[PDB]
């Protein structure tokens, strides 16, 4: 078990970090398209300003 | 990114904070405006009854 142990703790790890990195992606993802959005309606709103 | 989304949010908030202002201030040139209208449309009526 103390070898399997260390090498399922970096399994879980790695796992972990993939989960994390699927998380980041779409983080990004989403935080850009509010951006793009936003983006897109800041010069709609100059352009009725 | 978050940096860039809350410089583009304020940006968004402070352009919009003038859209608000001005239709403060056109929703008062209406209100001024409605007045002078008033008062012409009787202007109207004396020049016309005299």
């Amino acid at each position: 078990m103390e070898g399997k142990w260390i090498t399922d703790q970096l399994r879980w790890k790695i796992m972990s970090c993939k989960m994390r990195i699927e998380q980041l992606k779409q983080t990004i993802c989403k935080g850009n398209e509010e951006m793009e959005k936003n983006s897109e309606g800041l010069l709609k709103t100059k352009e009725k300003n | 990114v978050e940096k860039n989304r809350k410089i583009v949010a304020e940006n968004l908030e402070k352009v919009q904070a003038e859209a608000e202002r001005l239709d403060q201030e056109e929703a008062q040139y209406q209100r001024e405006y409605s007045e002078f209208k008033r008062q012409q449309l009787e202007l109207d009526d004396e020049l016309k009854s005299v």
